[PDB]
């Protein structure tokens, strides 16, 4: 040998000492509260009212709005013999081209 | 007893009052800003009998 | 409001289910097997409730039902397309669906997972509706994966056979070939007409092109097994009995098929992609009926006859007659999943025996198997009757009198006799002649289940056949006048294949002996294919994935150029610099060199 | 942001105050509370962004990274006490202190308005990074690719620093809002040649480009399980996100400029795919395949469609999720038997059913499985570059065929088959374990029920 | 219904044929349609009459959001970015309105085509008309705009289109 060294220490098992471990702690006690605490918060909290609050968010990007704004103008050009896509996105008479 | 749950248990409010400290933090951003408060020619109107400001 | 989309609905949602009841003490218990079976019973009955209202006037519909997402100016919703095909379908794959898992609870009774086993035979038949209704291709690409995954799941049930690993993996391999063909499709139709669902692809592709049409027939060659891509058909035997009888034979194999006929429109269109589909089904109908002329392994037979059907039905597909092809597809379903539970009541009776070089004498033996055999073998070559008849003759018919491939046409009558000669094989070697098992007889065919589940699937391939043709509206122009030659082309072929396999079957009782001939060897040996096109280019890929990728390029030239030769040119450099002798004399003439320098070079 | 921001900062005296019993309950506790107050970000509007001040913004595609980093925080806490039972008081905190540390800085990342700020902040994020991995990593190697890490990252993150300054002295300012409304054309001379090459070389080291990769096995193999989490799923997103926020300036030269990464990308996707097949290492055979999908990522922001970067985005969040996952069951394996070796451990799928299901769940996202949000992403990317060219659909193809035989091949190899006879250690699995394969997977599947969370500005 | 619009939303009158049966046997259809009347649509119809009436009880209303108009990036000054900025979101606001537009004339498209069934071909012209007008349009609005679009880039490439216009007809001309 070159060194002092400790001998490489056996693997320890959780479930010797408690049969029931969850694998969080040595403590049954801390154990038992600790996968308690990561379940209920975890699982329920975040998954659970994360994912109805997500789907029930307001509609802030307008889809609903989009779609009746269209429908609306649809049934304005199509009742007045307008084109439904304009030509043009701005006016060619305020833009002014080089001569 | 009750008290050594006070000395364990005091962290506990330190993320809770951390959060509400960032919420006042970010209302007094946001009140700085006011700058084209009820002024943008898209949502300018007219301010209502019983309002002081358009947004706070 | 209309019944039919309410009906419908509730038949794949009932379907669904008995997936839920998973997480349950009854899913805990040993009723679930019943339990599925009888929730797939009565998915069946509230399904052939549309059959019943389509059948009179014709009625068909697409549902929309719930907006998935809108990328801009594409919208994708879960929709429904419930036409005469979905309609004609579902019944007879919940039928099937129904009969199969009554024969798998008589026969994985000692299988300590039989309740994962329904549940994963659930999951492929929801898949699998899913794939039928879809209505756009998103959906019908989630139906397509999802039947792959679980027939991956399914060969692979015992998984500490390698055997079975690979398998596996092979028909996931092919599979995917084939899903590189339908995202190529997937991927032309949205580019080129901002659309996923049919009703629009039909509207603005007036003429369909060269490129979404041959995506599509190489993912249906994929998934159906056509030559190239035909080895993990076969080779998917590997798994239960019960699995090879309804998920690869009847329902999933004819996936494909199911693809080319729902873009019968854009095919129509086009004409080199429908000579494409002829030749590739001609080659996939003969090549594999040679090869299963001369197997010994009964699932191996039956395999191959499905590959061969497959064939045919790409055949017709060619010649431009979709409807033909669907019919088909259930008569098929019908007498090809009758002919795998009789082959599965075979190989249980026998003790896990599989080669027809044991059996024999099963004709007296099992009676019941026997005359189902044989009703199902009688349908399959096309009984001028059966439930066969009304599509195969059909189908013949049509190839004689259309404007086709004169290699094509010969290919598929050779075909046509090499099925005849490999049944007439099957029958021979199973139930005629002298017993060659062991001695212990254990053969026992009485149980309830089985009975019940091979006579259900008995009457079909006799009287589904008519029923189905007299019901459905005429599709297709008939082919009423031709010469009578042609008109007996398919039964002549048949008995001659019937009476040449006969002979040829009868000589193997002679004392004589002689070694196997070329033929022989290249016909046994599926043609060479699986042995060159599995050990040379998947020894070549796993070769150069280790000597070239990442041995020659990622650990020694990535290596060398950028981090090992900038740090070898730092050490060096630091040597230079620090390696010095601590000398004033030096280095007092080096600042002398300097102020020299900086005097004259810099003005 | 600073209700985000505030609560991590207070993670912090909490965690130093905590009991030697409580550190890892309270961590875990307040990590999800950060999380699920984080999820409010999602609520974007479909004009502008959410300017919160001057200095912090946030928009779609900074909403879905923050909260992948928040949500990732516990789940590296509990991969952490998992494997840092017999440490000390101090060390624990220690290494808590590095996580918290690491998560407020990709935060301030994702968040900040200035490309300077930003630079600031996504090089800091190194050294809690590096420190974690040089100082608990397992084996001899991690020396090696601490180095190796750091300086592909700095080597291409100090000309970026030159272009920003660069850029800043030009045009007057980098807001990001600024440089977007007073974004010019750039024109085709050397100077802007090397000002693209600059910015694009520094995020291309991060993806990682390939060819610039080599870091990225050596430090993924190497560094712990909680340093493997957010190198995978957070770190790599960082050279993403940098390239969808720099290329509004770089146009009309990115159209030229693209091509070699273009082609690097496509090759070496396939060349990764093919090194994954052929693997003797389950860490490495997971990192090569974050390469392969980082590819994927770069070769739709290059092509630079309203199409690719929805994809991008989509790719990179299901990219984020799936390689964690992966990560995790491959530790927990490797805690089994203190080996990396993927044919030294078989038939755990008799030894251990429910890790079974795990690990095909696992799989079968980690391939391109409809609907999963993986496939969304990696069919808007294909599509975009079948409309940029049509042999495009042939390399990915090609790659698709490959991720599903190295996936399966991975799958069939550690789970199914014959149990190895000698290994008589293999005790049954923690509910802690199980749990943290849980809360990887539930949130991908709730992500493919609403897709539009995370595809993007351009939806 | 009065859910939707009919004049956005088109659909043909319904000419369904009366029944003329020429045979004694009974209609397994009419018999099972009159079961599924009996167990399933008279329960269903009570319990939305219930589910109304409760509704009826809270009555409220919601309102459709306005946007006043506002100068466009034509009218908006170089580097003013107040101005550029209420542009900005005006088109943006357009480009959102415009896909909308497209998708509601794809759908009827789609629509037109199932219910034609097997004569979509010479029935649904018409609808194949608009919808190839007003995808031509939108195609050269926002054809290649990018990933990082604009109303200056929109508005540069309506410059370049007004000039090749102009080209062409003083070419026409000459
Ligand atoms: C590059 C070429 C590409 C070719 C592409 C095209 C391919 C076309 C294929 C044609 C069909 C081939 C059939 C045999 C293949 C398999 C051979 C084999 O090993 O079988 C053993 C196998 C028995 O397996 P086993 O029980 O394990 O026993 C092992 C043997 O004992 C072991 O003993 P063995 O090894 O001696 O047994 C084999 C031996 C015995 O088998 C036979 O004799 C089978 C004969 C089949 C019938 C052929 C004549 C048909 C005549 C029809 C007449 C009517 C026409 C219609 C018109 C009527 C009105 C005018 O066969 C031969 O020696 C050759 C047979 C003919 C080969 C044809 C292909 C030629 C390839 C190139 C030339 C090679 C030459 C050298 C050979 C190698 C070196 C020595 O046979 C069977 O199970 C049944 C055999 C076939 C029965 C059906 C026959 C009828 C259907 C096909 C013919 C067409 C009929 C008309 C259709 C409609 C037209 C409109
Ligand atoms: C060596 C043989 C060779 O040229 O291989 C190029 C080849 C690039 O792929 P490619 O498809 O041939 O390039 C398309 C065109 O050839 C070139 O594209 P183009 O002609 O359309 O114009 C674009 C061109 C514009 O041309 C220039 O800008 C040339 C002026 C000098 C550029 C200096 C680049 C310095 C920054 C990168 C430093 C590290 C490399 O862009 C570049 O040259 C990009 C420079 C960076 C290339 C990739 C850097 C990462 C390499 C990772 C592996 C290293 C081992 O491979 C490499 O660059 C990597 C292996 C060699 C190192
Ligand atoms: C969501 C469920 C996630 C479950 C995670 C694991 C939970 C667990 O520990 O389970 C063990 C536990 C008890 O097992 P045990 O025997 O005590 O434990 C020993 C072994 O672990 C027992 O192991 P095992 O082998 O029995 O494991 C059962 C199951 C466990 O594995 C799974 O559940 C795998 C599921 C994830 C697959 C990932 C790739 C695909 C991503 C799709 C994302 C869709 C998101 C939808 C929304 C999800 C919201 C959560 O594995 C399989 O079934 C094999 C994989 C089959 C995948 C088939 C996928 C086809 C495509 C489906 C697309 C559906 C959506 C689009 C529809 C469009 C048209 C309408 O089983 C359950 O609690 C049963 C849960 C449900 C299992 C079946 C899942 C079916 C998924 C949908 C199929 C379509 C039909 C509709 C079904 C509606 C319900
Ligand atoms: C047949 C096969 C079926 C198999 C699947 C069956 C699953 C059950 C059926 C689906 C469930 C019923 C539909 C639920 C669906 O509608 O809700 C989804 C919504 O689901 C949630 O939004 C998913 C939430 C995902 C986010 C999870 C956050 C939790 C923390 C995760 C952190 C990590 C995230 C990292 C990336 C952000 C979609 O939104 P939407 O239909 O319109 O909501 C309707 C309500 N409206 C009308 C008012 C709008
Ligand atoms: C689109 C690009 C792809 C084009 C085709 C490229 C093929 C690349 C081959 C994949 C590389 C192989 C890597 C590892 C694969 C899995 C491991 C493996 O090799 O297992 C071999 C496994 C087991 O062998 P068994 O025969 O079952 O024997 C079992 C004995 N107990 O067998 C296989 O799966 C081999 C599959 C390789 C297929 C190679 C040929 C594929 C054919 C492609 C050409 C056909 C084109 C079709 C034209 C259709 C016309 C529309
Ligand atoms: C469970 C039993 C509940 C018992 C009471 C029954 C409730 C009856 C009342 C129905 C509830 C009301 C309702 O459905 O509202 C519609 C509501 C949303 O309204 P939308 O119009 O779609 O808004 C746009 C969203 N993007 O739809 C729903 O939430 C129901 C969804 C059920 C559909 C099937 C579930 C989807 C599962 C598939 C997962 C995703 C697959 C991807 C599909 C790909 C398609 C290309
Ligand atoms: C004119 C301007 C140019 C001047 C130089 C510009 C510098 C450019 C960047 C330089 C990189 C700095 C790191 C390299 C410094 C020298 C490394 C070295 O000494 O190599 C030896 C060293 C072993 O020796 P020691 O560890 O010191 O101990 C020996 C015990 N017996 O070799 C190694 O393996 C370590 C290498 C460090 C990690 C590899 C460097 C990382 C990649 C560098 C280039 C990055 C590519 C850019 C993307
Ligand atoms: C050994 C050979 C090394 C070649 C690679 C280059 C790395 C060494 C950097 C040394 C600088 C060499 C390029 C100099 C470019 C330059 O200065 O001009 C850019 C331009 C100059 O314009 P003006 O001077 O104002 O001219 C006005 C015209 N009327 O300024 C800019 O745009 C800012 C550009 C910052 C310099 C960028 C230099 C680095 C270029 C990319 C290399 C980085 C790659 C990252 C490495 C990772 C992989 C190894
Ligand atoms: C090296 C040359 C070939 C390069 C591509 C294939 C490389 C091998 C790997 C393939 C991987 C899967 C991708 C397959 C893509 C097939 C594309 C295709 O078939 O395109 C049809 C092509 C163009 O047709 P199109 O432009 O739509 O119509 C106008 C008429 N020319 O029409 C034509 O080209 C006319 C000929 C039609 C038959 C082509 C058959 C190709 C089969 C490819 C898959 C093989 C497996």
């Amino acid at each position: 040998i070159r060194l002092q060294e400790d001998p490489d220490p056996e693997d320890e098992n959780l479930y010797e000492k408690n049969p029931d471990s969850h694998g969080y702690d040595k403590d049954p006690i801390v154990d038992l509260w600790n996968m308690r605490v990561v379940f209920f918060f975890g699982f329920s909290i975040v998954l659970v009212l994360g994912s109805t609050f997500v789907a029930y968010l307001p509609d802030y990007r307008m889809q609903e709005w989009a779609r009746r704004e269209a429908e609306r103008l649809v049934k304005y050009r199509e009742a007045n013999g307008l084109p439904l896509m304009e030509s043009n996105c701005f006016d060619p008479n305020k833009i002014q081209l080089p001569e | 007893n009750v008290l050594q749950i006070v000395r364990d248990h005091w962290v506990h409010i330190l993320v809770p009052v951390g959060f509400v400290f960032g919420c006042y933090l970010d209302r007094r951003s946001d009140e700085k800003l006011t700058a084209f408060r009820n002024k943008s020619l898209l949502f300018k109107r007219e301010l209502r009998p019983n309002e002081e400001v358009t947004w706070k | 409001m209309n019944p039919f989309a309410s009906l419908t609905l509730t038949t794949l949602t009932i379907l669904t289910i008995p997936i839920m009841m998973s997480n349950s003490n009854i899913y805990k218990t040993n009723l679930y097997p019943n339990y599925v079976k009888t929730t797939v019973s009565y998915a069946f009955t509230l399904s052939l409730v549309p059959l019943l209202m389509f059948m009179h006037t014709g009625q068909e519909m697409i549902i929309s039902n719930w907006h998935w997402m809108t990328l801009q100016t594409v919208e994708l919703s879960l929709s429904f397309k419930m036409d005469y095909f979905s309609v004609m379908f579902i019944p007879v794959a919940l039928f099937v669906t129904w009969s199969i898992m009554e024969f798998s609870m008589w026969y994985m009774h000692s299988d300590p997972f039989i309740n994962r086993f329904f549940k994963y035979l659930l999951l492929f038949l929801i898949t699998m509706m899913i794939l039928v209704t879809a209505n756009n291709l998103f959906q019908l690409f989630i139906g397509w994966e999802g039947v792959g995954i679980m027939s991956f799941l399914l060969i692979g049930w015992w998984h500490g056979r390698t055997d079975a690993n690979t398998a596996a993996l092979q028909a996931i391999l092919y599979n995917r070939i084939g899903d590189i063909g339908f995202v190529l499709s997937m991927a032309w139709f949205l580019t080129h007409s901002n659309a996923w669902d049919l009703q629009q692809i039909f509207m603005l592709n007036n003429e369909c092109p060269n490129m979404p049409l041959i995506g599509l027939l190489l993912a249906a060659a994929g998934k159906s097994a056509q030559f190239g891509l035909h080895p993990w058909l076969p080779s998917a035997m590997e798994g239960p009995t019960p699995v090879s009888a309804l998920l690869h034979s009847s329902t999933m194999v004819v996936a494909g098929v199911f693809l080319l006929i729902r873009f019968y429109p854009l095919m129509e269109t086009n004409k080199l992609v429908q000579t494409m589909t002829l030749c590739l089904g001609a080659i996939t109908t003969l090549f594999t009926a040679l090869c299963a002329i001369t197997q010994n392994d009964i699932k191996k037979i039956v395999a191959f006859s499905t590959s061969s059907q497959l064939g045919l039905m790409m055949v017709t597909i060619g010649i431009n007659q979709p409807h033909l092809a669907f019919l088909h597809i259930c008569m098929h379903a019908f007498f090809k999943a009758m002919l795998f539970m009789c082959s599965g009541s075979i190989i249980h009776s026998l003790n896990d025996e599989q080669d027809i070089r044991k059996m024999g004498g099963l004709y007296k033996a099992m009676p019941f198997t026997t005359t189902a055999l044989i009703i199902g073998s009688l349908a399959l070559t096309g009984m001028p009757y059966l439930t066969g008849f009304y599509s195969k003759d059909l189908i013949i018919e049509a190839v004689n009198m259309s404007y086709t491939n004169a290699w094509a046409l010969l290919m598929t009558l050779i075909a046509t006799s090499l099925t005849a000669a490999y049944s007439t094989r099957i029958i021979f070697f199973a139930f005629l002649g002298k017993p060659r098992f062991p001695p212990l007889v254990l053969i026992n065919e009485n149980n309830p289940l089985l009975i019940n589940s091979i006579k259900r699937l008995l009457i079909g391939s006799i009287f589904a056949g008519f029923i189905i043709s007299n019901n459905i509206p005429p599709m297709t122009v008939p082919n009423t006048t031709m010469p009578l030659y042609m008109k007996m082309t398919a039964l002549i072929v048949t008995i001659m294949g019937f009476m040449l396999a006969l002979e040829l079957n009868n000589t193997t009782y002679y004392l004589k002996f002689k070694y196997p001939s070329q033929t022989y060897k290249f016909s046994n040996m599926l043609g060479y294919y699986p042995s060159i096109m599995h050990r040379l280019p998947t020894y070549h890929n796993l070769s150069m994935s280790q000597k070239s990728a990442s041995s020659l390029l990622d650990l020694i030239w990535l290596e060398t150029i950028l981090p090992k030769t900038t740090s070898f040119i730092q050490m060096k450099m630091s040597i230079m610099v620090s390696n010095q002798k601590g000398l004033i004399k030096l280095y007092f003439l080096s600042f002398l060199i300097t102020i020299m320098i900086s005097m004259t070079l810099f003005n | 942001m600073l209700k985000i921001i505030i609560p991590t900062t207070m993670l912090l005296p909490m965690t130093w105050m905590s009991k030697h019993n409580m550190i890892w309950i309270n961590a875990t506790v307040h990590s999800l509370l950060i999380s699920l107050i984080s999820l409010s970000l999602l609520n974007q509007l479909g004009e502008n962004s959410l300017n919160f001040s001057l200095t912090f913004f946030s928009d779609s595609l900074s909403a879905p990274l923050l909260v992948l980093t928040t949500w990732l925080l516990p789940l590296m806490l509990m991969a952490s006490q998992s494997h840092l039972s017999k440490e000390t008081t101090t060390r624990k905190k220690l290494y808590i202190t590095m996580l918290i540390l690491l998560q407020l800085f990709l935060i301030m990342t994702f968040t900040a308005t200035e490309l300077i700020l930003f630079y600031i902040l996504f090089e800091a994020t190194l050294v809690p990074t590096l420190i974690i991995i040089t100082r608990w990593g397992n084996q001899t190697e991690r020396l090696n690719a601490g180095l190796y890490f750091l300086f592909y990252t700095l080597a291409g993150s100090l000309p970026l620093l030159v272009a920003l300054v660069y850029i800043q002295n030009t045009t007057g300012s980098l807001n990001f809002l600024i440089i977007h409304y007073w974004s010019h054309p750039l024109s085709n001379s050397w100077s802007n040649i090397f000002m693209w090459l600059a910015c694009i070389m520094a995020f291309m080291v991060k993806m990682p480009l390939y060819g610039l990769h080599l870091w990225l096995p050596k430090a993924h193999v190497e560094a712990p399980i909680a340093g493997s989490m957010v190198l995978a799923a957070v770190l790599l997103k960082l050279g993403g996100y940098g390239m969808m926020r720099i290329t509004t300036i770089l146009n009309p030269l990115t159209n030229y400029m693209a091509y070699p990464f273009l082609m690097l990308s496509m090759w070496g996707m396939i060349m990764t795919s093919s090194i994954c097949l052929r693997q003797t290492d389950l860490k490495s055979l997971i990192a090569y395949s974050s390469v392969s999908h980082m590819a994927l990522v770069i070769v739709a922001i290059m092509i630079q469609t309203p199409w690719s970067f929805m994809g991008a985005t989509a790719l990179m969040i299901a990219h984020g999720l799936t390689s964690s996952m992966l990560f995790c069951l491959a530790n927990t394996n490797y805690e089994r038997v203190h080996s990396r070796t993927m044919i030294l451990a078989r038939g755990l799928q008799t030894l251990l059913p429910l890790m079974a299901t795990w690990w095909l769940v696992a799989s079968l996202t980690n391939l391109a499985l409809p609907p999963s949000i993986n496939l969304i992403g990696e069919l808007f990317i294909i599509t975009a570059s079948f409309s940029w060219s049509n042999i495009t659909i042939i390399l990915m193809g090609m790659n698709m065929m490959i991720t599903a035989l190295y996936s399966l091949y991975m799958l069939i190899t550690t789970q199914r088959g014959k149990y190895t006879h000698h290994i008589n250690n293999i005790k049954p699995s923690f509910t802690r374990e199980n749990a943290l394969m849980a809360l990887h997977i539930l949130p991908l599947l709730l992500l493919t029920l609403n897709p539009k969370m995370i595809l993007g500005p351009l939806y | 219904p009065d859910s939707w619009d009919k004049d956005v939303y088109p659909e043909p009158p319904r000419r369904t044929p009366a029944p003329a049966p020429q045979t004694s046997l009974p209609n397994p259809v009419t018999y099972l349609t009159k079961i599924f009347d009996l167990l399933v649509d008279r329960p269903v119809t009570l319990a939305r009459e219930f589910i109304e009436q409760q509704h009826a009880k809270n009555r409220y209303y919601y309102y459709h959001r306005e946007f006043r108009r506002v100068p466009d990036i034509t009218e908006c000054e170089e580097k003013d970015i107040l101005c550029m900025f209420e542009a900005e979101m005006q088109w943006r606001r357009d480009y959102k309105v415009d896909q909308e537009i497209v998708n509601i004339i794809q759908e009827r498209l789609k629509a037109c085509q199932q219910r034609e069934g097997e004569s979509y071909r010479q029935n649904c012209a018409k609808e194949l008309e608009q919808f190839t007008q007003v995808s031509k349009a939108f195609q050269d609005r926002y054809s290649d705009l990018g990933a990082h679009y604009s109303a200056r880039k929109c508005l540069a490439k309506q410059k370049q289109r007004m000039l090749a216009e102009r080209k062409a007809a003083k070419e026409a001309a000459a």
